[PDB]
């Protein structure tokens, strides 16, 4: 998630994994998935 | 692109006080 000059950029990736414990040794590439020109000025967030 | 709205909107209901940023708080 970025928040620039309005606009907020969304990328994502989904990608299945084989593991418990934490992030894979690996690489991947997430692609933009949706930018909204929000135009709020913004600070901090909170997931649900 | 602007243009005169003396006949369209004079009549004290337009105030005022990041580019492309909006502050509606008071």
């Amino acid at each position: 998630f970025k928040n620039i000059d309005g606009y907020f950029k969304i990328y994502s990736k989904h990608t299945p994994i084989n593991l418990v414990r934490d992030l894979p040794q690996g690489f991947s590439a997430l692609e933009p998935l949706v930018d909204l020109p929000i135009g709020i000025n913004i600070t901090r967030f909170q997931t649900l | 692109i602007a243009w005169n709205s003396n006949n369209l909107d004079s009549k004290y209901n337009y105030l005022y006080r990041k580019p492309f940023e909006r502050d509606i708080s008071t």
